[PDB]
């Protein structure tokens, strides 16, 4: 077991590249 | 209608804007020994054609 | 009838294979328009 | 028959014992020799063979970091240089007479 | 009339063999060759992409491209690899190393000689060849490096000759090369001045039509290379079927390119809908003009509204009135002005053909213009000038016999071609 | 090695006995091709 | 004419089977003389060995 | 076609080749008689002779009857070529320079003809795999003799040395220094891809993830050749990304020095805990990158990671690979130096690692072996050059390689060119 | 309207059936 | 218009074998001497190249010349050697010892007496006699050497009958004699000033046919010879059978040798098909021209794109169209100008017979007076120099009674045709 270096735990959505070009 | 082959003509200026009398043609060319990395392409450097503004029919 | 290919056993043929311009599914004359061709 | 008119451009056969009970002779390597096609030749080949690209000699364009040394460790003088009895010899100008596509 | 295809490396031989799969498919060729096609429709202009035989069957006019055997291994032997005409595979007897160097100076020089036979007998065996077609990947080594040479080669020998690349464009996120820029600027060079369209596919929107649109449980490389092969199959699919709006890849070149250095696309397909999502969709011309330009359906990853769009085209397939879609695609234009250049007059122009894909009741595939292309251009130029700047992996390319300045002279012609895109961007009437 | 000889050259009989055997089975299911013709031949009586 | 070049064909093609079916058979005839060999060498192993 | 050349040197070469020639068997169906019970796949590794025989394109060498004896008394007798499996007459005796210069240099040429018959045999050569540990004799002196008279005669063909290290606390033999040192010149610079397999990193991994108290090294050699077969799984079979042996080493060497690159396997889990757990992409993909996760004994985290080449089999998916590795990005506990932004070479193969019957590995449908270069690596490195540093202070054990025959200038040499390498792993690690 | 009925029941019947795969799978 | 045949040497014993069995093939007549075709045509024009009997025997018009008794034991107990008349046999006891020197003075001379007798005897057995054929090897004893000597003794004797020779011409890679230089050296500048037209075999050239082309496995020389037979057989169709367009050995040579030193000419075969190709191949003229006009097609090691082509005439052989043998005979004229020498318009003459070889739909033999044959003369004249220059294996030659100036002329006079080639490649109009 290696020594315990601290890193943040980043768990977000990856909900990426949400465009809509506008219609009608 | 000899020589049409190739071109965008049903029938036979010589013959069409494609060059019908290219010397390469089928038989090729001792290409693969001349490309070589010492000699490359440089800025603007690619063949003339029609679609970059070069008037090739003259 | 079942269509020559598996795939298009599933598929509408005769309103889909039908240009706007234009039913049998065959056209006129193949050797002397559009089928034309050596041998 | 002197080893430096006899190894210009090969590696000296090093004789050795072992594999023998008698007076060693040789043994062969895979080194081949760079592309020399007949000129004007088709490209003529009658079955698969070993395409001397992909053996390119190491010392091809190898840098010469360390002052005018293409070699960088003592091993060249028991891998790639030879002292062909009153001569010194290097394959380090097989580097430079090859192409980077392995030809003369 | 007829383009004659090319497959490169060894994604352009995977996406290659699959489009081929994708062609077979409403042309009723059986992997074996034998036709059975349902209607002669398929037959009519079955010479585009297929020559035919003595026994009634019809043969690809496809050369493939690789110094890996392994990628023609698994082509030849897959359901489809029957089709292919044996000849027409090149291969060496050492894998490209991933080295743009040595799949196009010392590897693939040494090999082109073949290809150049082959693709001549089958460029000049046909009765009018319309284009050339190449699909490679730029971050490859041989798929790039050869790919280039060989446009590059053929460009000379047909100058009047329509040539394109269904460039497979790579990415960091996606980096499963690490000489990713190297390759990518070395190959886009030649691209700009060899490749009269040069159309880009990005594996992160691929993906992420695989989650976003598709929501596929176990996604593989056959479904992204059949996404790239519906991409190739619609922006051909009007030479080889009739359409109330014909056109060809000159008169798409044309219409796409205003400027000769600007001929880098946008691509899209639609209708994609997740399976199960596609009973609540009420698919028509409206849905499938939206799904254009949504974002679920863009075929590469990038962000158009910090860039500008000079021209589209819109190659519909499938039974629909023109009445319908040149309004809808006038009405996006009229609203989204503040996307759109303003100096070019209705920058989209479209197309109709009457056969749609199999299974489907109307396609479109969409090839765009847009000059937010020169935000990846300027972000793989940045690694590139970082990993240039430290020998990163240069002495590999180096030891082939490129010169230093080779890579000053790639990444020159990168800078010029996004400065050129700033400035078309920003220009004003 | 006279058993593996024996073994041997019986084994290679038998596979020469069913090449024979096809050899001998016809493959002419079809109308003969009349390859003797002349361009002269278009013309008749 | 089309029949008669179709005849031909059937003739073709039918030689090429023919031909493909000998190929096959010499083929493997190859294959079993190796292995003919093989066994000679090792049942000529163990005569030495013994 | 689409062969390499598998080369073992010494005593952990040997064993490590039974390991991977017994499980390149089990995946390729071949019995150890030499027979079958498109499956023509072994190719790249046994070529077929006319007898339906797969004769597999190894060579063994140790200057020792005894290992190679054994091999030729193991089950695998008839499958070997008598030839091609030299023995020697006496060992090197932990003595690179009784390796290199005066008994290795008299069978050196053997090896080069053995080597050329296989190379001869083959004809889509893409390398060799020399199989070997510097910490011994033969395996030092000779496998170093052997790869710099490789590099003359095949030229630039890949010659990827797996090597065995010495370990940071855990030795063998107290002139491991000395021959690691010593043989780090030809792992220098006739090596293009030189990979870490201590024996410290694998027994760790052993004694926390295969539950086994008492692991020897029949399961770190079972443990090697799985680490093998994965990594040349890739032209082996069929697979999403097809990658080469010179397609991946020249993604992982920068810098001609920089070249040495560590290696990492998951999931390697025993079979009493395998099913306990979410053996998934990202799963696996995390604890590769855990420090007791590798078979290197240097916590990565100590320096820039510069490339990690990953190589996935089985029902592996491109998007569940690319989401792990946009993870691993976001985790920037490992962090890659500034000028390699991409940093990544992803290569996948549709076959999972099959499982040695008898073995500690358990059936996965997935598995993954990374293989990075890092500045990281500087550790155990500078840890063998303090050793040999303190050793070579005042000449202990000197005069044995003087007395067999070479020089002091060559011990001299070695510890400067290995300070060099010291310096630019730190210098290709600084920020730009 | 009839037509476009039947395009509605090719449609549905190609996907459901693809569902039907799917869940084998 | 006869053909009266000779072998001489192992190699032209073996083609003339080959050839023997084809055309008798061909014409319908089995080994025992009979004929049993199924129709007349074969019959009409049998007497080119077989000798009737009163027991209705057809026996070949063939000399063979070897002087090992060996290989006349080989042909005789051929599958055809009991066709040939029993005392055209004639074979010497002491062989040639792979000596050109030996083969034309010293062992030739003495029995060349009575092959001149027994061709004398056949020649003048005909009605009116188009000429003699050859067919030998260049590098070897007695056919090379015995073979020039009868050239000249019949050049002497019959000035007005065209000579026809196959040559079959050495190359290094192949090299299976030290002294190929030496007998090739020799043998040119024989058949320079006595034959009429002398066309060239190169074994590289054969293997790269059956390599590249028709993928054998294990092709025995038997199948090496087919090939050459064939076109031995086609050359001359268009005598044996009626056609649209007509010629012969004499049409042949006045309408491909534009100047009377320049009368080598490269020559192959189409078409030329793999197992594997076969399903995705076709029998059509395209297909012939692309496969006659296929560098990799011709049996000589002599790359056409390093030079330019005098002459040359197609022997078309099937039923087939005037249109399609005429539009793309011009199309590779007009898309191969730089390969077609501008100073003699239509340098492409085609003949078409009409009676196809058997198992083939339509055929076509090549025969090439290109200028790049100067290339295979230059090479094995250096090789000549580079042996002259110490005196190599010329012990042989001077102890058998030849002279150093013998050599110097041979190599002067070939240093003349390969001077003569380069310069009318290179010049202009
Ligand atoms: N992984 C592994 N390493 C081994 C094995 N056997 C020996 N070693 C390594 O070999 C080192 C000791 O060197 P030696 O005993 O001399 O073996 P060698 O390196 O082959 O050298 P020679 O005995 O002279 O052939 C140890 O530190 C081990 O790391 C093995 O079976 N598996
Ligand atoms: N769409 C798609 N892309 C692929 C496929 N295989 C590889 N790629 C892409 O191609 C790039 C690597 O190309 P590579 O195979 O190394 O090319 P090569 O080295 O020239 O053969 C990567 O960025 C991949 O995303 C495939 O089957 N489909
Ligand atoms: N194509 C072909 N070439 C042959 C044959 N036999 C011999 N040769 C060629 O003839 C050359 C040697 O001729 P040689 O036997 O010395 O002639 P000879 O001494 O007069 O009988 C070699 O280069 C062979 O390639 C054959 O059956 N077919
Ligand atoms: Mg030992």
């Amino acid at each position: 077991a290696a020594e315990h270096i601290p890193d943040p735990y980043n768990d977000k959505p990856n909900r990426g590249r949400i465009w809509h070009f506008r219609t009608g | 209608t000899f020589g049409i082959h190739g071109t965008s003509a049903v029938v036979a200026t010589d013959a069409s804007v494609h060059p019908s009398r290219k010397p390469i043609g089928t038989f090729g060319r001792e290409v693969g020994s001349t490309v070589t990395p010492e000699i490359f392409l440089r800025k603007n450097e690619g063949p003339l054609t029609a679609s970059r503004g070069a008037p090739t029919v003259n | 009838t079942a269509p020559n290919a598996v795939d298009s056993t599933l598929l509408r043929l005769a309103p889909a294979y039908e240009s706007t311009c234009h039913h049998e599914m065959t056209l006129p004359d193949k050797g002397v328009t559009w089928g034309k061709s050596r041998y | 028959f002197a080893p430096e008119e006899l190894y210009k451009n090969c590696p000296p056969p090093v004789l050795c014992q072992p594999g023998y009970d008698f007076t060693p002779i040789s043994y062969n390597t895979f080194l081949l020799n760079p592309q020399d096609p007949p000129h004007g030749v088709r490209s003529v080949q009658s079955n698969f063979m070993h395409s001397k690209c992909d053996y390119r000699p190491r010392s091809y364009l190898r840098p010469e970091e360390v002052t005018g040394t293409s070699h960088a460790s003592r091993h060249c003088h028991c891998n790639e240089v030879f002292q062909l009895g009153d001569h010194t010899m290097d394959f380090a100008c097989e580097g430079t007479m090859v192409d980077h596509r392995n030809r003369l | 009339r007829e383009i004659v295809s090319c497959q490169a490396g060894q994604c352009g031989n995977q996406i290659g063999s699959k489009f081929w799969e994708v062609i077979s498919d409403e042309h009723g060729v059986d992997p074996t060759g034998t036709y059975q096609g349902d209607s002669d429709l398929q037959l009519e202009r079955i010479n585009v992409y297929f020559d035919e035989s003595s026994g009634g069957r019809y043969v690809p006019r496809a050369v493939l491209m690789d110094l890996e055997p392994g990628t023609m291994d698994s082509v030849r032997a897959g359901p489809y690899g029957q089709l292919f005409r044996p000849d027409n595979f090149i291969f060496g007897q050492s894998g490209a190393g991933n080295n743009w160097a040595k799949g196009h100076y010392t590897e693939g020089a040494e090999l082109i000689d073949s290809v150049l036979d082959v693709c001549r007998k089958e460029a000049e065996s046909c009765d009018c060849l319309q284009g050339f077609q190449l699909s490679h990947s730029l971050g490859g080594g041989t798929g790039s490096g050869m790919g280039t040479l060989l446009i590059s080669k053929l460009r000379e020998e047909y100058p009047d000759r329509i040539m394109m690349t269904f460039s497979v464009i790579p990415s960091p996120r996606v980096s499963d090369t690490v000489v990713e820029p190297y390759n990518t600027t070395l190959s886009v060079h030649q691209l700009v001045e060899n490749s009269d369209e040069s159309m880009c596919i990005d594996n992160e929107a691929l993906y992420d039509i695989c989650f976003r649109t598709l929501k596929l449980t176990t996604p593989t490389f056959g479904d992204l290379n059949h996404l790239v092969a519906a991409v190739m199959s619609g922006v051909t699919c009007c030479l080889r079927f009739p359409g109330q709006l014909n056109s060809d890849l000159r008169k798409l070149a044309v219409n796409l390119v205003p400027f000769p250095r600007l001929h880098f696309f946008m691509m899209g397909f639609a209708p994609l809908t997740s399976r199960g999502s596609q009973q609540y969709r009420g698919l028509s011309v409206a849905e499938l003009t939206q799904q254009m330009f949504d974002a679920k359906n863009m075929m590469q990853a990038a962000d158009p509204r910090h860039g500008r769009y000079l021209t589209a085209s819109a190659l519909f397939r499938g039974r629909m009135s023109t009445k319908e879609v040149d309004e809808q695609m006038l009405n996006v234009q009229n609203k989204n002005s503040s996307y759109f250049i303003e100096w070019i007059p209705n920058n989209i122009k479209s197309s109709i053909c009457d056969i749609p894909p199999k299974g489907l009741k109307m396609s479109v595939t969409f090839i765009g213009n847009n000059t937010c292309i020169q935000e990846m251009f300027r972000r793989v130029g940045e690694q590139f000038t970082g990993m240039f700047r430290r020998k990163a992996f240069l002495h590999w390319y180096t030891g082939e016999g490129m010169d230093e300045m080779e890579f000053t002279e790639a990444e020159s012609n990168m800078n010029d071609l996004v400065s050129e895109y700033q400035q078309y961007q920003d220009a004003t009437v | 090695v006279l058993a593996a000889l024996r073994d041997g050259q019986a084994k290679e009989d038998a596979l020469k006995g069913e090449l024979d055997n096809l050899g001998a089975t016809p493959y002419a299911n079809g109308a003969a091709p009349d390859t003797f013709r002349l361009t002269s031949d278009d013309y008749c009586d | 004419e089309q029949e008669r070049d179709r005849a031909f064909d059937d003739r073709n093609e039918e030689v090429n089977y023919r031909l493909y079916e000998v190929e096959q058979k010499v083929a493997e005839q190859r294959r079993l003389m190796e292995k003919n060999g093989a066994d000679f060498n090792r049942a000529l192993a163990e005569q030495q060995r013994r | 076609m689409r062969e390499a050349i598998c080369i073992h040197i010494g005593q952990a070469g040997c064993q490590v080749g039974n390991a991977c020639w017994e499980l390149f068997c089990l995946e390729h169906g071949i019995q150890p008689d030499g027979s079958m019970p498109e499956d023509d796949a072994f190719n790249t590794f046994f070529s077929e002779t006319g007898a339906g025989k797969h004769v597999p394109r190894c060579l063994f060498l140790d200057l020792e009857p005894t290992v190679v004896d054994e091999v030729r008394t193991g089950t695998y007798r008839q499958l070997f070529n008598p030839e091609q499996l030299v023995s020697g007459k006496e060992d090197a005796a932990n003595n690179y320079a009784r390796g290199h210069y005066t008994i290795g240099k008299e069978i050196v040429d053997l090896a080069l003809d053995r080597i050329r018959k296989l190379a001869d045999n083959c004809t889509g050569l893409q390398g060799f795999m020399v199989f070997h540990a510097v910490g011994g004799g033969t395996g030092s002196g000779l496998g170093a003799l052997l790869l710099e008279r490789l590099s003359v005669d095949y030229g630039k063909k890949s010659k990827l040395g797996y090597t065995v290290y010495p370990s940071p606390q855990v030795s063998t033999a107290v002139v491991e220094p000395y021959n690691c040192v010593l043989s780090t010149h030809s792992l220098l610079e006739h090596t293009d891809v030189a990979t870490m397999l201590d024996n410290e990193a694998i027994y760790d991994l052993t004694r926390r993830s295969l539950d086994i108290e008492r692991p020897s090294y029949t399961n770190v050699n079972r443990l090697i050749g799985q680490v093998v077969s994965s990594l040349t799984a890739s032209l082996r079979f069929d697979g999403a990304l097809n990658v080469d042996l010179t397609e991946f080493q020249t993604n992982l060497v920068p810098y001609p020095r920089i070249h040495f690159v560590l290696t990492s396997y998951a999931p390697v889990v025993s079979a009493e805990k395998a099913y306990h757990e979410q053996l998934s992409v990202a799963d696996i993909t995390n604890s590769v990158f855990e420090p007791a996760g590798m078979l290197t004994k240097c916590d990565p985290r100590h320096g820039k990671y510069m490339s990690c080449c990953l190589m996935y089999r089985g029902d592996v998916v491109p998007k569940d690979v690319n989401a792990a590795i946009a993870t691993i990005k976001t985790k920037r506990t490992i962090q890659f130096v500034d000028w390699c932004p991409t940093g990544f070479k992803c290569g996948i193969n549709y076959q999972p690692p099959t499982v040695v019957p008898g073995g500690d590995l358990a059936k996965v449908q997935r598995a993954v072996c990374m293989i990075a270069n890092s500045t990281a690596i500087a550790e155990v490195f500078a840890r063998i050059d303090h050793k040999f540093d303190l050793m070579y202070s005042k000449r202990a054990f000197v005069h044995w390689y003087v007395g067999e025959g070479m020089e002091e200038g060559e011990f001299s040499e070695a510890r400067e060119d290995l300070a060099a390498l010291e310096k630019d792993y730190e210098e290709v690690g600084a920020e730009s | 309207v009839e037509e476009k009925k039947q395009w509605s029941l090719q449609e549905n019947m190609q996907l459901r059936m693809a569902n039907a795969l799917d869940r084998q799978r």
